[PDB]
């Protein structure tokens, strides 16, 4: 024969001793408080207040500013007859080219 | 520790306390030889410390509260189930024999520690030198396998070599018929299931293997059932022995210092009883090992080192 | 970053000093508080990154990975507390300590300003993951799995170390902020070719690249549930994060060094998705789907356009949530039938209808149903790869066929048809299980309302 | 490398010029980490001898912390001294060899031509 | 052995190494090595069995051969320089002979063939002395003669030690041979950085001595000389499995552990000198070392092997062994990487 | 009592506890004295008083 | 359905004289437990 071994323990059903089980623990008071901790700090705190936080981020990565600033510049250069954008990012007077 | 190299350097030699009465005496015999009182009688005439025969729960008596532990924590084996079902499937026979060899090894270490630390001799009953005569008596009865004998001989080969033999070996001649008469008068319902061939094999490995090999390394005294009843003749024979054999003669302070350093470290004594030889009678798998270990730690006085258990009333732990 | 590192470390005395019945509740509560705290990293600017110190910074690439990392720890604790219920208490605390330690290494992997400290945290993540897989995995093969996961990584990452130290000797610094301004072009040479391979192959193993992917369908399959959640959701994305940082230094040689790997990814997502059509193990199918999804992130990082980086970081966040939910769903069936064979337990919508709705939503996000961030990342990568070469739409579009086909097949096999007659231990869904599914799926769907926070630094 | 520097006055753990340097604060985070390592050694010492880990032998845990902080303070003093010696030698060598360390002409990017590589 | 005689003999081992470390004359270097070998022979024959006599004979023959080669190198140096100062050597033949002699004393490959045999033949405490204290004197001599050490020789010895010590430990189940091949690979790492920066040589030596002393102290504390007896440790002392796990992961050089500290700094010093192929192949070859370290962690800490029934007796007895500096060594062998710039105290 | 044999660590070794606390207090007062002497020498050598 | 732990067959692979027994190293037995050989 083979060695001295414990047999396979049968798989427990948490609903047998506790039909009101939330599946967190076999102690029902610990089970209910684990459920309340998960649901309050997960849904009531992180999800709700976190989605509210993300919804009211103060102009995340200055997009709104960038529209408003663009609405300045267009309005400056529509009126002064300038082109809306130059092809040159940098002034060609402040660039030395390698001569050839 | 209490004894170490420093105490040996600072003067504690064991030949200062090694007097003439400092004798390790092992009393041997068959299952109802009646040696158990004889040993005690010798220990009350020569003034020696008597150790009772190491059973399954000897280590339980030396550790913790001294009370026997449940059988799943110490032994995992039954003598009564060996008497009931000797050829059992679960491997109780060799597991019982291996646990008893480890218990007698621990007892022989305790006996040598008492002898080398106090200078008082010790009377033992069936030491590690005579344990094998049950093993072969099981193997000749088909109770254990050849692989179990090989495992036993490996453990004995690397454990008994570290110790000194007894000074005196007392053997009690009791025939198998008188053994069975005393078994039937004992009244133990399991012990009355012992066959005649098993007792005869015990006597054969006693007289043909054990006593011839102990006649060279020590002094064998051999008595019948009625002349062992007089303790004064046995003590008179012990007191007039001329000790001239065995390795006790060439023991200086250094060798006995090394032996005392061995026999006070009980994990080093019990090191090779758990050698990784995966024999099915003694192999415990990991789930049962884990479960029984964690149940052992939850016993009172067993979670921590002995001076460190608040549940049994240990104080000043924050300063220890 | 130290306002996140110190509470993550304080989770260690929190788990080791807790009462024995409170070690899941307390760690779940305070890891949820750390995850709520992680939204302060959304102070991102249109030009500058959020640069805390000499050691730590956080731009819009690292910030969603950090929020997802800190979010995944409570969900891993919820996923793991049931199958470790019979465990020894100290081993249970050691398991939670390995998860806490892995969170600690991840949050300063993603915020490491300097690249060799990135390397050390990046490789430090191996040790808790290896321990979790080999100690709390269920089967024999976990040991072999722990070897493959260990040795495909280090064989890729030890040439990275040398390469990074070389940059330290050449540039004088491995600060990513300094390297943004001191980057020199990397010309065509053999020295720069093996420089490119040493910079890229560790992250190619982590993604995984197709052909280097073989550690993953052992490591994610043999792991316990929290192991598989963090492996699919976070640790694959160490490779994508590291590529997006390291390809700053690899221009212009990348423009032809990417050609083999792009092929390995573009054909590889055709292969591994096809592999998902014939997987008998459900957890292996989810693992191969992760290889197929990360192939797009590899292509998008290698073609290095703005649309491709935006699609790749959206797809990394979306795949993190979706693959973690799919492993949790497969685990919820494994904790009832004790087999990962997908054909075994069938017809589960008749028995478990709300969990079947979770299977439906996770399958729909797996096949990139619009407007999920799965589809946002998928679609933006497809736009950029069409601009790279118009023929790629073939290998893109065919992939989206097969991705639909294995996603619904998984949904048809497990949820639909007739239930298996002899299986009678199908318990009703626990509140913990539905909670775990909702904490994956509700943030994933809410990110479709405001996806700009998961579009990365060049949104 | 610097072994001939500390060879005219050998076997000095902290030389006399090291006293020109500010010592590490007692709230040095490196020194706090070394004290943490002493606390971890005290916990492992309780664990391997099967004592209760946090509670047993607080005198021993405190001597672990104290001995590591004590050794580590002087190790940090020597560390900071050796890096100060490294920089002192570097700066004195640059100051004494100007022909090996010329002042490079820094050019602005209006003159600096870099090749453009399109990602398309 | 008499404890007084043991103390005098261990002080003589220490005195021989210290004489090597403090002397300016080559004859006193040679005398320190002779004194060290003479005193360490009884430490190897401590238990009086034929394996210890064989190990001591093999050790005597290799160290005596190295000592004669050392004296010939000293004598050739005296020919070509007329002096005895322990400094650079003044002949490349004397430099080669002294490098060979010191490599034989270190047991670096291809002179590595005594180290697993002699380490296996002797007890764990004497193998602790052999793998840690006996490296100190030849490394100090290598430290002082590095202006004359041939580069190709020392790097050949280094890579040959790293490769041979990596492949040698893969086949082993005995713990002492595992520590011996691990020693051979780590000495290869120490000599590879020697001509570039000997401070990193000292760093690798110190971290190696700490980690090796930790592993030998764990093996002595659990009375384990085989892999399969070390696999019983979980059912007897579960803290020891965690300690061997973290120490073996550290000896593999996995960050964030302290044994990642030497090799990283060594690569950091070898790429400054434009050697890129060599620390790359060295680091990839060290994955062999990590593989057999991981084998031991699988058998000891990360799985539970089957135990025996008699283990239940050993549950009733505490470890009375003096596990000297084991928590300190375990902490220093694992948690030291945040203090990596402390290495400048070795300059 | 509980134990059948008196353990070695049943009572605290008061000599060793006293040596432990005395050595630790000595190392702390020597460390603070060294640190104050070092900051005073630094301020004296660099003229910050 | 519980966690797999190594059996006797898994553990016996780590008890040989070497790790990979070839034709040459097949006569090698493991050394004694106390490392003591009989005096012959
Ligand atoms: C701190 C870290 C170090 C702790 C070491 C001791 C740990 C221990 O024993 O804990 C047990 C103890 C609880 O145990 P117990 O119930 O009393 O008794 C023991 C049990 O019976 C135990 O039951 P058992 O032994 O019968 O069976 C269970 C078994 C379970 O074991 C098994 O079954 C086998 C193993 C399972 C799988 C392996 C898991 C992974 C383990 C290794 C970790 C790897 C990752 C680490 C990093 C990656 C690199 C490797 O073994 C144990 O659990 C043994 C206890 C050890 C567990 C923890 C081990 C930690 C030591 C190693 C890690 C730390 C050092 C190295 C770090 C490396 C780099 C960061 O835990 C604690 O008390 C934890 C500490 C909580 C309080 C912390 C307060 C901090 C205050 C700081 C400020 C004060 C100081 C200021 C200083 C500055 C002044 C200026
Ligand atoms: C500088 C380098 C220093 C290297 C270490 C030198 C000492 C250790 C080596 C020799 C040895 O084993 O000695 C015994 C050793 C204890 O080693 P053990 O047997 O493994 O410890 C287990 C229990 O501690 C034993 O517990 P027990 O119940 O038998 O007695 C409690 C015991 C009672 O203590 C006493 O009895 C001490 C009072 C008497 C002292 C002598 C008076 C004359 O308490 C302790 O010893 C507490 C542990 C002290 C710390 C051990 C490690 C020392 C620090 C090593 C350097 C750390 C540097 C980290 C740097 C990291 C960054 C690179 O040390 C002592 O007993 C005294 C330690 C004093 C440390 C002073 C540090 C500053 C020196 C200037
Ligand atoms: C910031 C504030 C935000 C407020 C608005 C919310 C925004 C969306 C958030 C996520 C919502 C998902 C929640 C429900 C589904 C999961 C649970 C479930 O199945 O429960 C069934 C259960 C009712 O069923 P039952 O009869 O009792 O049992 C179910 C049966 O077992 C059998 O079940 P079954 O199969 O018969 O029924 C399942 C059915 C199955 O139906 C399907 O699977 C078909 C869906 C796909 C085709 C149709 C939609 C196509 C796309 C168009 C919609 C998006 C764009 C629309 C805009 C115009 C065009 C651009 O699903 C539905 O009917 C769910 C309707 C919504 C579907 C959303 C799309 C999911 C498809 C996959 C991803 C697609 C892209 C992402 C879209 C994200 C949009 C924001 O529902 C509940 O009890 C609901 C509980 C409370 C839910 C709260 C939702 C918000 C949570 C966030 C908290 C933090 C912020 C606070 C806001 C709170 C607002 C109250
Ligand atoms: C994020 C990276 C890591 C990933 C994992 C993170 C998990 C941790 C969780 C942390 C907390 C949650 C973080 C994400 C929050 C996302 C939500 C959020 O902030 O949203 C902001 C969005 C932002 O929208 P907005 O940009 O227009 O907001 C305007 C800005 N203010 C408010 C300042 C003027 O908020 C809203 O959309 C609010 C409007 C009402 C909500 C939508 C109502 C309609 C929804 C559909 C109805 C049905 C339509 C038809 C369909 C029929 C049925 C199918
Ligand atoms: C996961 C499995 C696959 C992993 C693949 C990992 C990357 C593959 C390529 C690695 C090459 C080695 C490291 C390169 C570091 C580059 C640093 C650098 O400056 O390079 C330029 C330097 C140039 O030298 P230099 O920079 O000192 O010179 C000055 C500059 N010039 C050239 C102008 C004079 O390159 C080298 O020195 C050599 C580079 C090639 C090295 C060849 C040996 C290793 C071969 C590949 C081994 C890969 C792992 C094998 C194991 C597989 C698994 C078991
Ligand atoms: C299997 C699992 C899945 C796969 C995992 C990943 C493995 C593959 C990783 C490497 C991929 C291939 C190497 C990179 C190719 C990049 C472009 C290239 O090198 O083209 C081939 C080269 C063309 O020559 P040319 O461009 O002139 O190069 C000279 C540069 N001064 O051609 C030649 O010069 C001829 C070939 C020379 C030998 C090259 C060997 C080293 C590179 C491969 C390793
Ligand atoms: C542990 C710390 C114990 C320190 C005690 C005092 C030791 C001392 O004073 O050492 C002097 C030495 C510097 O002397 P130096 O001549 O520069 O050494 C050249 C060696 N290559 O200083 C040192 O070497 C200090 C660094 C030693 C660190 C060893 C353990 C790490
Ligand atoms: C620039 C650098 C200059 C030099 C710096 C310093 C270098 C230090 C080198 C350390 C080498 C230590 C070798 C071991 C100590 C020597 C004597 C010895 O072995 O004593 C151990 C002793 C023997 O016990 P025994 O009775 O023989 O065992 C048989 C079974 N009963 O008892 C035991 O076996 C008890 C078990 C525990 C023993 C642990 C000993 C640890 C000692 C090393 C500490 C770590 C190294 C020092 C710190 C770093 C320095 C680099
Ligand atoms: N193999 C064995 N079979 C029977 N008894 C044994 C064996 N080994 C030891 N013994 C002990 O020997 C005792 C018989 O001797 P006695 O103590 O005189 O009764 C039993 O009660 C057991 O404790």
């Amino acid at each position: 024969l083979r060695w001295q071994e414990d047999p396979e323990p049968e798989d427990e059903n948490l609903y047998e001793k506790n039909p009101d089980s939330h599946g967190y623990d076999k102690d029902p008071a610990v089970d209910v408080w684990n459920m309340r901790v998960v649901f309050f700090f997960g849904f009531s705190i992180v999800l709700v207040l976190g989605s509210t936080f993300v919804a009211y981020l103060p102009d995340y990565r200055m997009q709104e500013w960038a529209r408003r600033e663009a609405e300045r510049l267009v309005k400056y250069r529509e009126a002064h007859g300038l082109p809306l954008m130059e092809s040159n990012c940098f002034d060609p007077s402040k660039i030395q080219l390698p001569e050839d | 520790l209490q004894y170490g190299p420093l105490a040996y350097i600072l003067g504690e030699k064991t030949t200062k306390k090694m007097t003439e009465n400092s004798k390790l005496i092992t009393v041997d015999g068959n299952i109802c030889s009646g040696k158990s009182k004889l040993a005690k009688e010798v220990a009350e005439k020569l003034g020696l410390k008597h150790f009772p025969e190491a059973g399954i729960h000897y280590a339980d008596s030396t550790t913790g509260d001294g009370k026997p532990l449940p059988v799943r924590f110490s032994g995992n084996c039954s003598l009564e189930k060996f008497y009931d079902d000797p050829k059992s499937n679960d491997g109780n026979s060799y597991r019982l024999q291996a646990w008893l060899y480890a218990s007698r090894l621990l007892q022989y270490a305790d006996a040598l520690e008492h002898l080398l630390s106090t200078g008082q001799g010790v009377v033992l009953e069936r030491s590690i030198y005579s344990d094998f005569v049950f093993l072969e008596a099981m193997y000749r009865q088909g109770f254990i396998r050849k692989q179990c004998v090989d495992h036993y001989n490996q453990v004995k080969k690397v454990t008994v070599c570290e110790y000194l033999p007894p000074h005196v070996v007392i053997y009690v001649d009791v025939p198998v018929s008188e053994v069975q008469s005393r078994i039937q008068k004992k009244g133990n319902p399991h012990e009355m299931k012992i066959t005649s061939a098993y007792l005869q094999d015990i006597e054969n490995v006693y007289k043909g293997t054990f006593l011839p090999e102990m006649s060279e390394k020590c002094e064998v005294l051999q008595y019948s059932a009625w002349e062992a009843e007089d303790a004064e003749k046995v003590v008179e024979d012990i007191q007039y022995l001329k000790y001239d054999k065995g390795p006790w003669l060439d023991q200086d302070d250094r060798k006995l210092h090394n032996l005392r350093m061995l026999v006070q470290d009980k994990l080093e004594v019990l090191n090779y009883t758990s050698i990784p030889v995966f024999l099915p009678e003694v192999t415990i798998g990991a789930h049962q090992s884990d479960r029984v270990f964690q149940e052992f730690t939850e016993l009172p006085g067993r979670k921590y080192r002995a001076g460190y258990n608040e549940d049994v009333g240990d104080k000043w732990i924050w300063l220890k | 970053m130290l306002k996140y590192i110190i509470p993550t470390m304080m989770l260690m005395p929190l788990t080791w000093l807790s009462k024995n019945s409170m070690i899941w509740i307390n760690t779940t509560l305070h890891s949820l508080l750390i995850s709520l705290t992680s939204l302060l990293l959304l102070n991102q600017f249109g030009d500058n990154s959020l640069n805390f110190s000499l050691t730590f910074f956080s731009d819009s690439l690292s910030t969603p990975l950090l929020i997802l990392t800190m979010w995944l720890l409570p969900l891993m604790l919820m996923a793991s507390q049931h199958h470790l219920s019979k465990e020894n208490l100290a081993r249970k605390k050691l398991f939670i300590s390995m998860l806490i330690l892995l969170q600690l290494f991840l949050i300063m992997t993603f915020t490491a300003t300097e690249l060799i400290f990135f390397y050390i945290m990046f490789e430090a993540t191996l040790v808790p993951t290896l321990i979790i897989i080999t100690r709390w995995g269920n089967q024999t093969e976990r040991l072999n799995a722990g070897l493959y996961f260990l040795f495909y990584t280090l064989a890729g990452s030890l040439p990275l170390l040398v390469a990074l130290i070389y940059i330290q000797n050449t540039m004088g610094s491995l600060n990513f902020l300094i390297l943004q301004y001191w980057v020199q072009p990397m010309p065509n040479s053999w020295s720069n070719t093996f420089m490119w391979l040493a910079c890229m192959m560790a992250f190619m193993v982590k993604m995984p690249l197709y052909g280097l992917h073989l550690w993953l369908p052992k490591a994610h399959v043999e792991a316990p549930i929290a192991g598989s959640m963090v492996l699919a959701a976070i640790l694959l994305k160490l490779g994508g994060y590291g590529m997006m940082r390291i390809t700053l230094l690899l221009n212009p040689i990348t423009d032809f060094m990417a050609y083999p790997f792009i092929m390995l990814s573009l054909w590889g997502m055709i292969m591994t998705s096809s592999i998902c059509l014939r997987q008998t193990d459900l957890k292996s199918l989810i693992a191969y789907s992760s290889v197929s999804h990360m192939a797009l992130v590899i292509v998008a990082i290698l073609i290095q356009t703005p649309w491709s980086y935006m699609g790749a970081t959206a797809l990394m966040i979306a795949h993190g949530l979706t693959s973690s939910m799919l492993f949790c769903l497969a685990n919820s069936n494994y904790e009832r039938v004790h087999s990962r064979t997908m054909i075994l337990a069938r017809g589960l919508q008749t028995l478990l209808p709300l969990m079947a709705a979770w299977w439906l939503l996770a399958s729909l996000t797996n096949l990139a149903l619009p407007p999920s961030i799965n589809l946002i990342g998928e679609l933006f990568v497809v736009m950029s790869t069409f601009s790279w070469s118009n023929i790629t739409i073939i290998l893109m579009g065919l992939n989206m066929v097969i991705t639909a086909l294995y996603s619904l097949y998984m949904l048809i096999t497990t949820q639909r048809g007739k239930h298996t007659h002899h299986i009678n231990n199908i318990l009703p869904s626990f509140t913990r299980e539905n909670a775990l599914m909702s904490l994956h799926m509700l943030p994933l769907l809410l990110l479709s309302l405001n996806p700009k926070i998961i579009l990365g630094p060049l949104y | 490398m610097m072994t001939g520097r500390q060879a005219r006055a050998p076997l000095q753990f902290l030389p006399d010029e090291a006293r020109s340097l500010p010592p590490p604060k007692l709230t040095d985070p490196r020194l706090a980490y070394i004290g943490f390592l002493g606390y971890c050694s005290g916990l492992i010492d309780n664990a391997i001898r099967r004592r209760p880990v946090l509670s047993a032998g607080l005198h021993r845990q405190f001597l672990y912390i104290t001995s590591f902080v004590f050794v580590g303070y002087y190790l940090l003093k020597r560390q900071d001294y050796m890096y100060a010696v490294r920089d002192h030698d570097m700066f004195s060598y640059i100051k004494s060899h100007p022909e090996d360390f010329p002042e490079k002409d820094k050019k602005t990017y209006r003159e600096v031509f870099e090749e453009f590589h399109p990602v398309r | 052995m008499n404890p007084i005689i043991l103390i005098i003999i261990l002080m003589t081992v220490m005195l021989g190494t210290i004489i090597v470390m403090i002397s300016t004359h080559w004859l006193l270097i040679w005398i320190g090595f002779e004194m060290n070998m003479l005193a360490i022979i009884p430490i190897m024959m401590k238990k009086h069995n034929p394996r210890a006599t064989e190990a001591s004979t093999k050790y005597f023959l290799t160290q005596s051969t190295a000592s004669m080669l050392l004296m010939m190198a000293i004598i050739i140096n005296l020919m070509f320089s007329g002096q005895w100062t322990v400094m650079k050597l003044f002949n490349p033949m004397a430099s080669m002979l002294m490098t060979m002699a010191l490599a034989m004393k270190l047991g670096m490959a291809p002179f590595h063939f005594w180290v697993p045999e002699v380490t296996q033949g002797i007890p764990l405490s004497s193998g602790l002395i052999l793998l840690t204290w006996q490296k100190l004197a030849p490394m100090s001599v290598l430290y002082q003669i590095l202006p004359s050490i041939n580069l190709d020789l020392i790097l050949t010895l280094s890579i040959l030690s790293i490769t041979i010590g990596g492949w040698g430990g893969l086949n082993q189940t005995q713990l002492r041979k595992i520590m011996a091949y691990s020693s051979i690979a780590h000495m290869g790492w120490m000599t590879a950085v020697l001509l570039y920066n000997p401070t990193m040589t000292l760093l690798n030596l110190i971290i190696y001595i700490i980690m090796t002393s930790t592993m030998f102290t764990l093996f002595m504390a659990n009375s384990t000389t085989t892999t399969l007896s070390l696999s019983h440790t979980w059912n007897k002392a579960p803290i020891m499995t965690i300690l061997v796990l973290i120490t073996l992961l550290s000896m593999g050089g996995l960050p964030p552990l302290s044994g990642f500290m030497p090799k990283w700094m060594i690569i950091q010093e070898m790429t400054k000198n434009d050697s890129i192929i060599l620390p790359t192949l060295m680091a990839i070859t060290a994955l062999l070392n990590l593989y057999f370290y991981m084998r031991l962690t699988y058998s000891t800490a990360l799985t539970m092997f089957p135990s025996t029934n008699n283990m239940k007796m050993k549950w009733q007895f505490p470890t009375t062994k003096r596990m000297t500096l084991l928590p300190t060594m375990t902490v220093l062998s694992t948690m030291l990487l945040p203090l990596t710039p402390i290495l400048s105290i070795l300059e | 009592k509980f134990y059948i044999q008196e353990p070695p660590h049943g009572s605290p070794n008061w000599l060793k506890v006293g040596l432990t606390l005395g050595t630790s207090a000595f190392l702390w007062i020597y460390l603070i004295k060294q640190h104050n002497e070092d900051v005073l020498e630094y301020k004296r050598r660099n003229g910050l008083e | 359905a519980r966690q797999w732990q190594p059996d006797v067959e898994w553990a016996e692979q780590y008890g040989g004289a070497v790790m990979y027994p070839t034709k040459e190293t097949a006569h090698w037995k493991p050394p004694p437990w106390n490392d003591v050989d009989p005096p012959k």
